[PDB]
C-alpha cells in the first residue's frame, strides 16, 4: 500500500581498536512494513548468534531495529551487513567501515 | 502506566 | 529539563500462518521500560529499565491483562478496518498505535496525544489540544462516529492530562539516577587525505543522553554545508547514543573548518577543530 | 447480537463431569461466569479478557475454563459435588466502548448423590367455583403441579392452542411438601382467571403445560415406573354450561 | 481500599401510582461505568440503564437514573410505579484503573409494587378438579393488599403465598392465596383464617 525502504548505518558500539572485543551493530530504520531480515556477515559468512531490540516506531509511522553481536575487530578482517525487505528487489550489503 | 480501556474502530 | 512517556502498538495480520503478532513498547524520553510480545513464551510484560523492577506484583499483573486486552481489541481492529476498505483476506496489513504525553523542565503538561494508523498511513488522530478528531476519509469517518457516540475523546485526556503526567513523574523520581542523568558527549575529529586534492574531516560525538544533539560546521564563522554529511542519530547499544557529521575540504585547507556541539549535558557548546 | 447458554437445566451425579457452554457474536474481548444460590448474590468463577487468556474470579475451585477463540468461553464442572447445585451466568462486554454488561438466559444444574430421587410431575386442574362466579361474574381456574424433583419447571397457560398471560400469576416459587427433608419433592401452583361468560362457552380450552426438565437420554434407569426424563405433562379443562 | 457497593433501603414496599426512588453507592469513585439491572425469582438478569463516568444521567419510559460519580453514589428513579415494576433491583460499577476489569455488585434492592383493590370482596372457595373430584383446592382472593396472608401451622396444610393477577382487557386486577391438603378433616372454611 505505503512502503519504504529502510536506511541503514553498521557501526561499532565503543571506538574500533584491534585485538580488542567490542559489539558490531547494524541499524536498520525508516520502513514499512516491519517484517525484515536482518544478518551480520564476517568475511561473506554470516554470524550465528545475533540479537536485536523490540520493535518500535518514529513519528511518521516508520520501524527501527538495532542488530548486533559480540565481536574482535582487526585490520584485515570484513564485516558487513546484510538486509532484505519487501521494498529491495535486491538484498542490500552495507560494510563496516571503522571510522563511520 | 497503560490505558485500561480501548474502544473498537 | 523537558520529559515525556510514550507507548506504542504494533498488530501485523497473517492470514493462513495462525493469530495477528501483537508488539508493545513503553518509554520515558529516549529509555525503553517495557515490552510485551504475543509470541514469547512468558506471557508476561517485562520490564526493560532497571527503575521499573521496584513495582510490585500488582503492577505486573496488571499491565499484563491491559496489554492481553490491547490485542485482543487491534487483532478485531484488523478484520474490521479490512471489511470498511474492501480488501482480501489473504494480505497482511498493520495496525500501528501511539498515545502519550509532554511535560516542561517543571513537570507541568504541555502536550498530549493519542494517533491511529492502518498499513502505516494516518487514520485517525485526537487534535493538537485534545478536543476533537481528526479523520483521513470516509472508513475513519465510521470509526469518528462510533468514538464519539462512545465518548471516547473525553476519556483519553482525563488519562493523559492526569493519569499519564502522575505516572510519568513517578517514573522520573524512583530513576532518577539513570532517567534525570545528563551524559556529555565525548568528541573527537578524524581526518583522511581522500586524494592529491581532497581531505575528508570527519566530528564525532559519543556516549551521549538524551539524543538531543546538533553538529554544525562553519567555514571562518559562517555556516558551511557544502560537501557536508550529516548522519541520523544512532544508538550504541547501552542507553547512549552517537552522530558524525563529516566534510570535505581542499587539502592545505582544513583548520579554516570548526565542527559545533550543542547537548544539554554540555554548560557550554563545544567548538572542535583539527588539532594534527 | 447476543449471548447463548447451553444446556438451561441440567441434572448430574456425584462425580460426573460436565461442560457448559457460552457463545457470542458481538466481538466482546470479555467473557465471564458466575454462579448464583436461591436469594443469594453473583459470585464470579472465572473470566477472560481475549483469546489466549484467562483468570480466577470469586470460586475457582472445581471449576475449569478455555478461551481458545473469541466467540467462547466454556465451563467444566471436574467431578460434581452437591454443593455445586447452582444457577450458572456467563456474561460478556466489551473492555471499550459503553462497557456494558449483557447476560445470558442462566443454566439450572442440580448434582445429586442417588438419581432415584428424580421424579416429574403430576398436573390437575381445579375448576371456578360457581360460588365465585355467582358473586363475581370471573371465573378462576387453578393449575396444581406436585411430587416434582428437582425444581426444573416452566409452567404456562394455552387458551385454544395459543399462550396467554393476561389474568395469570403462579407462585415465584415452588414450596418443599417436606421442609426437614433434603431432596424433598416440589409442588407449584397458578391461576388463570377469566370472565365468567368466556368460561361458560363449552367451545373455550383451557390448558396448563409443565414442561419438566429431568434426565438425560444416556443416564442409568431400572426402576419400576418411567424413566423421568425431560417432558411435558399437562392438564386440561373445557368451558362448561351447566 | 477495594471497591464496595451498597443500596439502602434493602427492601421496599409501596402502593402503585408511586413515585420511587432507589439509592446506589459506591466507595471507589475511579470507575468506568454503572449499570442497573432488574431481576425476577428463578430468572435472569434484564439492563435497565448504563451510565458511563462522562455522562451523569439515563432516561429509559418511566425509568431514569443519574450518575454522581464524584460523590460516589447513583439514584434510580421509577416513575408511577406499577405491579410489573415489583423485582430485585441491582447496580453495578467497572473499574478505571485497577486492571482488572472485574465488576462489583450491590446486595440489591427488592421491591414490591402492591395493586390498589378498589372494590374488596375477600372469600373463599372451593375448586373441584376437572379430572377426578374429591380433589379440591381452597381459593382464598379479591382481598386488598393491606391483608397479609399467613403461611401453613400444619405439616399436612399447605398455603401459598400472595399473587397479582391482571385482567389487562377488562383494567382489573385482584389478589389470590391457594390452600390444598390431604387430611381427612381439612375444609376450605378453616383453611385460612390467619390463626
Amino acid at each position: 500500500m505505503i512502503q519504504r525502504t529502510p536506511k541503514i548505518q553498521v557501526y561499532s558500539r565503543h571506538p574500533a581498536e584491534n585485538g580488542k572485543s567490542n559489539f558490531l551493530n547494524c541499524y536498520v530504520s525508516g520502513f514499512h512494513p516491519s517484517d525484515i531480515e536482518v544478518d551480520l556477515l564476517k568475511n561473506g559468512e554470516r554470524i550465528e548468534k545475533v540479537e536485536h531490540s523490540d520493535l518500535s516506531f518514529s513519528k511518521d509511522w516508520s520501524f527501527y531495529l538495532l542488530y548486533y553481536t559480540e565481536f574482535t575487530p582487526t585490520e584485515k578482517d570484513e564485516y558487513a551487513c546484510r538486509v532484505n525487505h519487501v521494498t529491495l528487489s535486491q538484498p542490500c550489503i552495507v560494510k563496516w567501515d571503522r571510522d563511520m | 502506566s497503560l490505558l485500561m480501556w480501548i474502544t473498537q474502530c | 529539563g523537558s520529559h515525556s512517556m510514550r507507548y506504542f502498538f504494533t498488530s501485523v495480520s497473517r492470514p493462513g500462518r495462525g493469530e495477528p503478532r501483537f508488539i508493545a513498547v513503553g518509554y520515558v524520553d529516549d529509555t525503553q521500560f517495557v515490552r510485551f510480545d504475543s509470541d514469547a513464551a512468558s506471557q508476561r510484560m517485562e520490564p526493560r529499565a532497571p527503575w521499573i523492577e521496584q513495582e510490585g506484583p500488582e503492577y505486573w499483573d496488571g499491565e499484563t491483562r491491559k496489554v492481553k486486552a490491547h490485542s485482543q481489541t487491534h487483532r478485531v481492529d484488523l478484520g474490521t478496518l479490512r471489511g470498511y476498505y474492501n480488501q482480501s483476506e489473504a494480505g497482511s496489513h498493520t495496525v500501528q498505535r501511539m498515545y502519550g504525553c509532554d511535560v516542561g523542565s517543571d513537570w507541568r503538561f504541555l502536550r498530549g496525544y493519542h494517533q491511529y494508523a492502518y498499513d502505516g498511513k494516518d487514520y485517525i488522530a485526537l487534535k493538537e489540544d485534545l478536543r476533537s478528531w481528526t479523520a483521513a476519509d470516509m472508513a475513519a469517518q465510521t470509526t469518528k462516529h462510533k468514538w464519539e457516540a462512545a465518548h471516547v475523546a473525553e476519556q483519553l485526556r482525563a488519562y493523559l492530562e492526569g493519569t499519564c503526567v502522575e505516572w510519568l513523574r513517578r517514573y522520573l523520581e524512583n530513576g532518577k539516577e539513570t532517567l534525570q542523568r545528563t551524559d556529555a558527549p565525548k568528541t573527537h575529529m578524524t581526518h583522511h587525505a581522500v586524494s592529491d586534492h581532497e581531505a575528508t574531516l570527519r566530528c564525532w560525538a559519543l556516549s551521549f543522553y538524551p539524543a538531543e544533539i546538533t553538529l554544525t560546521w562553519q567555514r571562518d564563522g559562517e555556516d558551511q554545508t557544502q560537501d557536508t554529511e550529516l548522519v541520523e542519530t544512532r544508538p550504541a547499544g547501552d542507553g547512549t547514543f552517537q552522530k558524525w557529521a563529516a566534510v570535505v575540504v581542499p587539502s592545505g585547507q582544513e583548520q579554516r573548518y570548526t565542527c559545533h556541539v550543542q547537548h544539554e549535558g554540555l554548560p557550554k557548546p563545544l567548538t572542535l577543530r583539527w588539532e594534527p | 447480537m447476543g449471548v447463548t447458554q447451553t444446556p438451561k437445566f441440567q441434572v448430574l451425579k456425584t462425580g460426573q463431569s460436565m461442560t457448559l457452554q457460552c457463545a457470542q457474536d458481538m466481538n466482546h474481548e470479555y467473557m465471564s461466569w458466575y454462579r448464583q444460590d436461591p436469594g443469594m448474590g453473583l459470585r464470579l468463577i472465572h473470566y477472560s479478557v481475549g483469546a489466549g487468556t484467562t483468570d480466577q474470579g470469586e470460586v475457582p475451585n472445581g471449576y475449569n475454563v478455555s478461551r481458545s477463540t473469541i466467540e467462547d468461553f466454556p465451563l467444566r464442572l471436574l467431578s460434581a459435588a452437591p454443593s455445586q447445585t447452582s444457577v450458572y451466568f456467563c456474561a460478556s462486554s466489551y473492555l471499550g466502548n459503553t462497557g456494558e454488561l449483557f447476560f445470558g438466559e442462566g443454566s439450572r444444574l442440580t448434582v445429586l448423590e442417588d438419581l432415584k430421587n428424580v421424579f416429574p410431575p403430576e398436573v390437575a386442574v381445579f375448576e371456578p367455583s360457581e360460588a365465585e362466579i355467582s358473586h363475581t361474574q370471573k371465573a378462576t381456574l387453578v393449575c396444581l403441579a406436585t411430587g416434582f424433583y428437582p425444581d426444573h419447571v416452566e409452567l404456562s397457560w394455552w387458551v385454544n392452542g395459543k399462550e396467554v398471560h393476561s389474568g395469570v400469576c403462579t407462585d415465584p416459587q415452588p414450596l418443599k411438601e417436606q421442609p426437614a427433608l433434603n431432596d424433598s419433592r416440589y409442588a407449584l401452583s397458578s391461576r388463570l382467571r377469566v370472565s365468567a361468560t368466556f368460561w361458560q362457552d363449552p367451545r373455550n380450552h383451557f390448558r396448563c403445560q409443565v414442561q419438566f426438565y429431568g434426565l438425560s437420554e444416556n443416564d442409568e434407569w431400572t426402576q419400576d415406573r418411567a424413566k423421568p426424563v425431560t417432558q411435558i405433562v399437562s392438564a386440561e379443562a373445557w368451558g362448561r354450561a351447566d | 481500599m477495594k471497591q464496595e457497593v451498597t443500596q439502602i433501603p434493602a427492601a421496599l414496599s409501596v402502593p402503585e401510582g408511586e413515585n420511587l426512588v432507589l439509592n446506589c453507592s459506591f466507595t471507589d469513585s475511579a470507575i468506568y461505568n454503572l449499570q442497573w439491572f432488574r431481576q425476577d425469582p428463578g430468572k435472569g438478569l434484564t439492563s435497565l440503564l448504563l451510565i458511563q463516568s462522562s455522562q451523569r444521567e439515563q432516561t429509559s419510559g418511566r425509568l431514569n437514573a443519574s450518575l454522581d460519580k464524584s460523590s460516589g453514589s447513583s439514584t434510580l428513579y421509577i416513575a408511577a410505579s406499577q405491579p410489573g415494576d415489583s423485582a430485585t433491583y441491582l447496580c453495578a460499577v467497572r473499574p478505571l484503573l485497577d486492571g482488572t476489569y472485574i465488576p462489583t455488585f450491590g446486595r440489591g434492592t427488592s421491591l414490591i409494587v402492591h395493586p390498589y383493590i378498589q372494590n374488596p370482596d375477600p372469600a373463599v372457595y372451593q375448586l373441584r378438579d376437572s379430572k377426578s373430584s374429591d380433589k379440591s383446592v381452597c381459593l382464598f382472593t379479591d382481598f386488598d393488599s393491606q391483608t397479609n396472608v399467613s403461611q401453613s401451622k400444619d405439616s399436612d396444610v399447605y398455603i401459598t403465598d400472595k399473587c397479582v393477577l391482571d385482567m389487562r382487557s377488562m383494567d382489573f386486577k385482584s389478589n389470590s392465596a391457594v390452600a390444598w391438603s390431604n387430611k381427612s378433616d381439612f375444609a376450605c372454611a378453616n383453611a385460612f383464617n390467619n390463626s
